[PDB]
């Protein structure tokens, strides 16, 4: 458990 | 360059293109949410030039599709800031058949393995597509994409429908979009040279963009090479793409301004079997027909590719010709068929072909179906032997040398040059593996054949002195009475005429020297047949390389080192430019690439093609030593056969008082 | 020169700080080029604590290995001069495949190395090893991180020994006193000097290398260390000591499963071992005398020498059971006679050679008992020399070692997920190895029993052709002999030789009509459709056509690959926020495809090959019944040829 | 062919 999602800004 | 782009779903970085168009761009991307990746097809800023009827051609024939052979499209979203509608699909890490292409272990053709892969994958899209009415004119390796199946043997899905069309199959367009190579002829007139005429086509393009991409997968080349590349000499390439006669796969520019070499065969360096080039070169030959009259339909094409995949393959190896031979045959054909393949590729007739297979021959009714036929593999193949005479033919390959080094430092120029260069070195290895393979098959092969010429001298005697003990106590049995003929009588002086049975007597015991002539003549066979016989392998195991010599290994390693110069070399010539160090370090591993180039080509001709001609001369002289004795051998056999049936007759009169 | 930062140089090579190959508490070892060349070599720096170990004694050192010249030696080229710092710089051979822990760090070898490759690295070490003790250098530092490795010309690799780190001058026996080295490879004596900070008067001799070879050994055999203090040996400093020092002569392997509780001393290799049987049987003895603690015992390096040249001078003859199928590979000299083969069979497989029936290549196979071992039929693995008997066998199949997957912790873990990945990919791994192994067995069973059917067949045929030629002697030579001139006596003429062989004759041929009523029912059996069938061979098991070890293989290199991509991961200590996602999802994805492939190796691999184990086991009691009826007709045949050869001897009689 | 010229450190 516990994956959190990808985010835009961080790329 | 950290800019990136997504939309509500997926996000991707600008800096990780996969592929480029003159419509689009392929990135890599995510989705937000669980990781996974796909390929993102963005539309840029000069789509939007076209008109909104032509910018949504693509999207409806994407659509429709939806098979394995095509690039699945997974979804279709808006990106967040530009609004634009952009493709998700599926991402094929492997790369494109282009990109396997480059490698130079295929610059002269894929193995024959994957090129049915090719083939199955390449009919099943392009039979879904025109079942589903779209006829992509773009087919091109470039195009097609590679990604590893769940058994690790590959699969390869169609993609790029930036040229499409709703056609129907008696409809035809009068529109232009492709890549020059492996486009229609009436649509490189058009797209090309912007000349236009008396034409317009649909569902046949299609045929065209498959038939070259096949012969290039094949060979390693392009079908149709003008002189001074494919870049120029376009009205040379027009020349050759519309005049070359029906029949001929390839033409082949060898001058400047010379003669147009037409060919209707393929190459030697190809790498694909003779017994599918047979198969092969039709198809290439008709669907490779400018005119829709001595043309090829979908139809015709679907159902003779079809035949071709439909197919199993059996490995024969012809003992006495020193040739491997791969037999394409249905699963539902007989034993006679079978005989009849094996007659077109070794020019051996069915009434004379003995298999041996796993050092025993092989029992070949006609009546049996080739599913049940032994399994074979190319190590572990049938072997076929002729009692009557076949010249040894042995590997057929291209002799093929190295280009010349050229000392202009340039990067593109040497990237080039280090293509080829790796390749002659690959074309070498693989002909150096089978010439192994070849001399191992011969020897695995004399050795059951030696073992079967014992069983041919064994059974003989088995029966020969089965016929001497029958003729033994048949002579005793008038013997005995003729003992006393006149042991109780008339004196018995001389041997005279006495009766009926006197002639039955004397020429029976004929048939104790003509007989006994021949077991000794056996025992000539015998020794012969024998480890210190004239018929020894004791030379199999003296010539010719062997697989401990590791000498498939030694060019592995060599061509491991030129293979890294050579990827190194491509890093190079992308950005044209390099410092002083590494200008000087290129220059250096240029030579050191000649270096290993040299020591290789040379291990080739002098340790595995000398070595290997030395084996296919004393095997030569061992086909005729063998092929003599079994003459010799069947001559002695049926004569147990005259010398049995006359002492079958006479044993009824011997039988009395 | 460079710009302080980034590179230096001699006079001849130069080097980036950037290409960095490994790090010393004496040196660096850099990626190097010479100046006027460009070609490659490793450059080894003595910045700090050059001047520890004193300079003279280790720069006098360094010009007798400039002279040394081997195979097994990391070649000394030149000994120079950096520019500016001018601290004392080795040139040597670059060896661009990295050292043999690189190869023990791999998932493929998590267990054991490779059968073929172990011989490599048992032959290279005790060449380089041998090299130096000719010639008075002594390592006491070996271990998996210090053996480089190069692919020879021939592709097959070539180990090379360096670091001589703990090295100096040594006759065959003296006086010593130092410590280096690694934790996990040291002999019992320099593990209290070097680790627990605690002296003693004990005495060395050539055995502390000796040890650390042995230690050695064992890893890359089965992938692990020979002994393990419960947790990590790097921690229990001193459970790890009471281990080696209490190690029972003969044990090669201690390993505390319960904390602070018993130790489990093993005498033999694990079954996960990937080295074959024949294999084990010499090398246990050896890793035994080398891992003894006490100098009393141990071996010396002219008996561990000349013991495992024995081991490398002997060539494999590889041979299969068909009745036990059992795979077996015979470690036989190329001297050795044809006798000695079958003293190697029984040994591994309990067949006497009075009974071991050898098959090779479609045929029988016929043994002189004094040909050489070197003109036996050359075998491979999936071309062996199968041996039956027609006494009973246990069918044993494979056996190997039921390895289920650890428990995936879920903690976000930068080093576990690393450590995890690791062991995981390699059960993956060990599960692939065993999927191939089975599909051979079974391949190879199918070859096996479609000869020996095809032998009986000619066995047969050589009975009948027997019967052939008795009952033309039997019905000809004496029922037509005697019935003309022997039983018309009405007068040696009418005695008991006309009674009692007329009724012999009788006997004999009334009999014999039988035994073709026996013969048929056997031809029968092993006829297409008898119960002697190849049919449930082709039909039971896995088969090449299934693909199953191509299958795990392809779900075996996502788990490799995110496994090298978790090894990165893990080079940084944080990793980006957008990046900790991926590593998050990659780590389920990680135990998704374990778990898939587990999941068809035991419910495809593993179930077909034990329901084709048992077709297998029922077929040979019907075959060793079959070939035991078969014979007692073929000595009914002997039998009455032998009694019909005399009553002809007196039917040649004729004075009546 | 003769171009390669010695590696230099001040390049690097
Ligand atoms: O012509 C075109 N695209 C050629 C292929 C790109 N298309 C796709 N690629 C992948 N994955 C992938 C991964 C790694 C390498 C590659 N291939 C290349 O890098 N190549 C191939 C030809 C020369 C350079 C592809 N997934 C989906 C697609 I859609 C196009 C022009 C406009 C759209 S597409
Ligand atoms: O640590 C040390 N020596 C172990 C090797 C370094 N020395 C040499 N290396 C190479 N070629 C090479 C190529 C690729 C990688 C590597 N390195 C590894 O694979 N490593 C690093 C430690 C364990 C795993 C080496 N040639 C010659 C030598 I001399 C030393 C520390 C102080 C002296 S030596």
């Amino acid at each position: 458990e516990k994956p959190l999602p990808l985010r835009e800004d961080m790329w | 360059d950290g800019i990136c782009q997504s939309t509500s779903n997926h996000l991707w970085l600008l800096s990780d293109i996969l592929g480029q168009g003159a419509t689009a761009n392929v990135f890599r991307g995510r989705h937000k949410k669980t990781g996974d990746l796909f390929a993102i097809k963005v539309f840029n800023n000069i789509s939007f030039l076209r008109p909104v009827d032509v910018q949504m051609r693509e999207f409806e024939v994407l659509k429709k599709l939806n098979h394995k052979n095509i690039v699945k499209l997974f979804a279709i979203e808006e990106e967040t800031t530009t609004r634009h509608k952009v493709l998700i699909m599926e991402f094929c890490p492997c790369g494109s058949l282009y990109t396997v292409l480059e490698e130079p272990s295929n610059a002269y053709g894929l193995p024959e393995s994957e090129f049915l892969i090719v083939l199955r994958d390449v009919v099943g899209g392009m039979n879904h597509l025109r079942e589903n009415g779209i006829v992509h004119r773009n087919i091109k390796p470039g195009n097609i994409m590679r990604v590893i199946g769940e058994d690790g043997q590959s699969v390869y899905k169609l993609t790029d429908f930036g040229a499409a069309r709703e056609l129907e199959d008696d409809e035809q367009f009068v529109e232009l979009y492709g890549t020059e190579e492996y486009l229609h002829p009436d649509m490189y007139e058009r797209a090309v040279l912007r000349k236009d005429h008396q034409k317009k086509y649909g569902a046949t393009v299609d045929l065209w963009s498959i038939g070259v991409t096949f012969y290039h997968a094949a060979t390693g080349s392009l079908p149709f090479r003008p002189f001074e590349g494919p870049r120029r000499n376009k009205e040379v390439m027009y020349k050759i793409i519309t005049g070359k006669p029906s029949g001929a796969i390839s033409g082949v520019q060898k001058a400047e301004n010379g003669p147009i070499d037409w060919s209707g065969d393929m190459p030697v360096s190809c790498s694909l079997s003779r017994g599918l080039q047979v198969l092969l070169t039709p198809v290439l030959a008709n669907i490779l027909e400018a005119d829709q009259e001595k043309c090829w339909g979908f139809d015709q094409f679907f159902a003779e590719t079809s035949d071709i995949l439909h197919r199993m393959v059996i490995h024969v190896f012809s003992l006495q010709q020193m040739t491997a031979h791969k037999i394409y045959i249905h699963s539902y054909n007989t034993a006679t068929i079978f005989h009849e393949l094996v007659y077109k590729q070794t020019k051996i007739i069915s009434s004379n072909q003995e298999l041996i297979y796993e050092g025993r021959r092989l029992v070949l009714e006609p009546g049996r179906l080739a599913q049940h036929f032994p399994k074979t593999t190319e190590e572990n193949p049938i072997f076929v032997v002729s009692r009557e005479p076949l010249d040894t033919i042995g590997l057929i390959y291209e002799k093929i040398s190295l280009p010349k080094v050229h000392p202009r430092y340039d990067l593109d120029g040497d990237a080039s040059m280090a293509k080829a260069i790796t390749g002659v070195v690959c074309y070498a290895c693989r002909i150096a593996s089978t010439l192994l393979l070849y001399q191992e098959l011969m020897r695995k092969g004399i050795r059951w054949l030696i073992e079967l010429i014992k069983d041919d001298y064994n059974e003989t005697v088995h029966k020969k002195t089965e016929v001497v003990i029958t003729l033994d106590f048949c002579i005793r049995n008038i013997e005995k009475t003729v003992k006393v003929y006149e042991k109780l009588m008339k004196i018995n002086l001389e041997a005279a005429e006495l009766g009926e049975i006197s002639d039955i007597h004397t020429k029976l015991l004929r048939l104790s020297s003509s007989q006994g002539t021949i077991e000794t003549s056996l025992q000539d066979i015998d020794s012969r047949l024998s480890p210190g016989g004239s018929l020894a392998d004791a030379w199999a195991h003296q010539e010719g390389t062997h697989p401990k010599d590791r000498n498939v290994e030694k060019l592995q390693v060599l061509l491991n080192c030129m293979t890294e110069i050579y990827y190194q070399f491509k890093k190079d010539q992308a950005e044209r430019r390099l410092a002083y160090n590494e200008e000087q370090i290129h220059k250096f591993d240029k030579q050191k690439l000649y270096y290993h180039a040299t020591k290789a080509m040379t291990h080739f001709t002098d340790e595995c093609v000398k070595k290997y001609e030395a084996f296919l001369n004393k095997s030569e002289e061992w086909i005729r030593k063998m092929l003599h004795l079994r003459k010799q051998l069947l001559s002695l056999t049926n004569q147990c056969f005259d010398i049995e049936e006359e002492v079958s007759k006479y044993q009824e009169y011997t039988n009395e008082l």
